[PDB]
């Protein structure tokens, strides 16, 4: 995947894990707000292999990691939707839980009955018993380290973003965390992108300096 | 839209007095009929006229000057019953 | 029903001033409330009661005192609105 | 439970279930709209052992019988409540239904171990069982008789409503069948006044003449 | 209109006020049960002078006279529509509406930029002028004869009824309130069917006796 | 307002605008571990001048400046009230105001009178003409600065909110930008607590040491 | 209001009057234990129609008559509201008191303008006149009889309790005594539970077996 | 912390101490009229930077710096906390007066099991042992300077005042008091308004001008 | 589920020590293991044998006997620290 | 961090008795509750706290005292159960 903005020469391309520095403060505040109206602007774009561009829905763009909940409407739907396809998969097991289900129906049904008021029953469905059972993502993070890389995995589980940035995220971790960052990027195969205001010393990045010009580090 | 209005203020001072006969002579120009003392009315067209009518007397109110405005129905209007200060013969039934 | 009352009379004797200050009390004592001075107001749960209140008033009002009975809806009774306070010299000092 | 008003000549005690039958049209117009509009009016008077006013709030007013909706959140709440603690009364069927929706869970934690993402889940319970099974009343295919009959069982589950009172509501039931409704209210223990123009033979009620007379009656 | 069940050896037809006496309790229990069933069940048969089936959505079935609410989502939206229909068959009354809004929406502009916090703003319309004024039909009801009265205005206003029914609601009604609740009717031509225990005497009605025999009086 | 942290000898007291400078990035993240945590870490405490420690709720914490949300019931309700005070501060404007919503008033009456069925209204305010103009502020097209602006102009609107804390925010403003922002802050009186990694020149700031040393920094 | 125990088959009823005899003294001294301990113990339980379990606090547990203080602070404050309410029933009466109070304040009035200082009032009233009067019940010479009759008198009164309850008070009153203590219960419509070793002959009563059989009884 | 009033331009903030001398005996009297008058009265008015306008319950007022009671129950009970705290800080002497305490207890308890009477108790805790020993604050023999400076030692201790004000208390304390107080006033965070007919020299103030001109003096 | 029971109850009639005696002999039947005294733990398989165990031990506790039941993690197993009842060199850093 | 703690020694000399309360009365002052004899139960705000309390409750234990340490999250610490309490021959009666 590549970006290109009207400052660069020629795009850029982002491939595994990308660490890109804006040494002008304007361009990079001009370049957040690029991002966040990526739908509204038409000034910066996306560019996959395929040469097509995105829609801003399949772009992922995270600023702050521990405020962003890791469960939401849409993630707990394609879960659910999940887990009830696995348990699809094989008719036997949920042939067991259709039967288990027939009597805990029939055991309350049955209790229904023995009351004086009468009382009307539909039905219990698995997606049901997801939903009852309350199945999500582990909510425990005990520092940011660990709570981007939840990020990092369930952005890696979603099929439709198509890349995932992080604003001036690295601020936060040390070098060796950058480096454990960085190589469980490379081992995800996911496209991930950084924006910092400044150099980070030791890493691979591209800087983007004041004259415009881009160039290679390290 | 009937408009009762009720005005007071302290009489004492010469200018109370002068401010009182000011605003009841602003009253009588502005189409009100004293019913009594203290006591007026007007007949607004509509909601427009009434609240222009609401903001010039707001504006044309004496210094501790202290008005009552109600909104009324002709049949309520017609209703309004006025006592200036013990029968023989007591009939419950028709009045014959 | 809501009761609009407004009530005036002669207050130069010392007796008028007295029987004031009793039907005044005495209005109060049924209920009503002053929003202004000869300007009060008080809300009666339904016809028989308007007309007991209305003899009542009838019996209680002082010589020479005027009463103004007016009936309004409770909502236009919270409608009531109350303004308490052209010229082409302005004097701002003394008024010579 | 005494409700009384200016026609009355002492308040009238209400006990389990009362039939007042109004023989005059214009005083029963005129009670059934004081007891509509009972918060605004002060002839209607109801008051309990304590002489402490209710609020319209705490009366229940029910005129149409079949247009009132029994289902609420709060009777369906305290139904599943009730429903728990019916459950929660016999050891067996809760060590029971334990073990299976122990094996359920027991199941879908293994699809769970079996997915790339780290899931957490905390329990399947019988509130959420009996919430997922959408216990609820019938009220579509319940003739009439029966729709008084739940309304006289979901009453006691009403916590805030302190009396019910029916309107012409014993013109559609039988003797036999309002039999049933005053017998089964005397188990009940709740409050209900009905209010009909026209008096019921072979009951219990108190009969107002066009005279504004009340009289006991027998039959 | 006529309504047809059953019980009955012909359809009866009803036509501006009618009276139905049912002189057993079952029948008409049963038959109240069947006129708030009336979608489920098929025994209870409704045929206009088209003779064609009528939804249950064009029948209009009241009970409690003094529990039915005149001001409803649908009689609102109605209204509303109506006096936007009314408004806008004007052109003259309609442009001096949007100038007056348009000078509203001036003053309000200016004090909005007089402030120091920036402010959007879209527009303003006569539909939201008009549910800002809180346009309703008058709520005051003294009695149940008024309310049965604005119940029939409210009627003969809604196009879609094609029947008002009312069940045990003249117990309530003096004989005079009868007579001018039937003249009422008649000067409305709506179509108004009551459904009664017992017979009332002095007015012309259908008596059903309890051998299912149909008979009129007065 | 004063914050106090293990870390720290002593409570630091934050007034009107504080930039706070963590160079060890290990207390840095923890730091901000402990803010959107605090609830549960009783680590960072901070109190006011009576000494009452202060809940989360009181506590307004902002990393992401454009993700946040700044319309709210609660701020654009209070918001249009503040617009309704401004519009009732100038008699003139006001009265003509009244005038139009009369004469739009008139000409809606005489359209309901026109009507078969009898109508019944009631007033058309000034609160319910903002609410139809739907006054909102817009940060669609609004650039981190103005952003991070109209959220000190709406902090005064926020009753609950004690202290505003924004987490590594001036990265992204320059010099003149940081200059402007903390004047700003200084007239509207608002108490705000800036944590950036590195120290920014020319502005008056707490720096934090790898050493764990605090010491006031001029530039 | 029903009662229920461990010892009984199903919960029974409390209406009006209800003397419950337990001829065992084991479970009799049981039940009094647990009606004293009520809160702390969960075997003795009373709930009302809406099967809400009533508090200790709304629960009233009397055993000495005369030990008992029946002067309270909100007993002879609604007493003396009651006691207003019945002077302002009375258009005559109330006339008459407010011209002997408009004299007093006129006495004391031109008392007050005699003096040098200068004096300000606002009014006397009834509630006034009847806290100085010092109305109040007098249980010194009041026979027990006596005594449980005012207690029946002022338990409308009282707001918060529930249920009254009496422990062994029918050995002292003779059967008429209890027939009218009884029919005045009736009357007053509160619930009284009486709890008695012995059975007491004449009056309906339900009995408690040695066996732990509960039966209705005539006598 | 702003307060506001007609004669003034704009709201003047109030941070730490301020003294505020007016010129004008006339405005003086009235604006300290309108301090004790203050719920009373709305032409002055005070707000906080949420523009929330502070109760009177919440502005504390001293005109009388000897005649003020500095001792209450809430600043004794939260003193008391305070100490408690302050001991609980130190475990070594926490220790040793739990030690003290431990054998204190078990004397008392041998002569406690000597008795005949079966006896039981609790515990002697440290808050039983400040509230047995009385500790209280001394204003019997302090200086006005010493009550005023204790007065802003226990403004702290005040969860309900906003903000205190002083009414004239400047013109006892000498010049280089006055400095310790302000002084002490910024490392205290309080907000104190003192009113002064003169002006005090060397001290920042705000002074108002027989013209009503308001203007900040540094002397 | 890693399950952590405690069991306590009066042992000074000799009837509670037979029913300790008994309650110990039950729970090393079913599997639980006994760190020290009134400490035991045991590995169920999931919540099924989690519940089906609770009602187990619910059914077995002896009269007046308390068992406080908690479930664990591996991680937090491992991490369990037993103390069974003053250092000269105290050393803040790399422990040599 | 919810700490769960049992507590065990031999009770048989009062010597042993009066370090049992001593140790319990510490554990009560340290914020610990007792659910049931042995066992015990804190909330430990953070690891820091977690060892300072491990190394306090390894100085307070008494002689041939026996404590036993485990971490439960607070969700499981709130998933803690206490249970309170197959024959052919029962006998409800005298026991023979
Ligand atoms: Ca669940
Ligand atoms: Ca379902
Ligand atoms: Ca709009
Ligand atoms: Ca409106
Ligand atoms: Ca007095
Ligand atoms: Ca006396
Ligand atoms: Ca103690
Ligand atoms: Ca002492």
């Amino acid at each position: 995947m590549k970006i290109n903005f009207s400052l660069l020469d020629e795009p850029m391309e982002v491939n595994l894990g990308t660490v890109l520095v804006i040494e002008d403060v304007s361009v990079f505040a001009q370049l957040v707000k690029e991002f966040y109206q990526y739908d509204e602007q038409s000034n910066l774009t996306i560019f996959d292999s395929k040469i097509r561009s995105i829609r801003s829905s399949e772009l992922l763009l995270i600023t702050d990691i521990l405020g962003y909940d890791i469960n939401t409407s849409q993630v707990l739907k394609l879960l659910h939707t999940d887990i009830v396809s696995q348990l699809n998969d094989k008719p036997e097991v949920r042939s067991e839980i259709d039967s288990l289900v027939s009597l805990i129906t029939d055991i309350i049904m049955a209790e229904c009955i023995e009351n004086e008021l009468d009382i009307e029953y539909d039905e219990i469905t698995l997606l049901e018993l997801i939903k009852a059972l309350g199945v999500r993502i582990e909510t425990k993070s005990c520092t940011v380290f660990e709570k981007i890389f939840e990020i990092l995995q369930i952005f890696k589980y979603l099929v439709k973003k198509r890349i995932l940035v992080f604003v001036n995220s690295l601020s936060y971790f040390s070098k060796d965390e950058i480096y454990q960052i960085l190589e469980y990027t490379k081992l995800s195969q996911a496209d991930v992108l950084f924006l910092e205001p400044r150099q980070i010393e030791g890493i691979q990045q591209f800087i983007l300096d004041k004259d415009y010009i881009l160039m290679p580090y390290n | 839209m009937r408009m009762i209005l009720m005005f007071d203020m302290p009489t004492d001072t010469a200018e109370e007095r002068k401010a009182y006969r000011k605003f009841r002579k602003f009253l009588l120009s502005e189409g009100f009929i004293m019913h009594q003392f203290s006591v007026y009315s007007k007949l607004l067209l509509n909601h427009t006229a009434n609240t222009a009518m609401v903001g010039r007397l707001k504006a044309n109110n004496p210094k501790k000057g202290n008005i009552t405005i109600l909104t009324v129905t002709e049949k309520q209007f017609a209703r309004m019953i006025y006592l200036y200060g013990e029968e023989r013969l007591v009939f419950l039934g028709d009045n014959y």
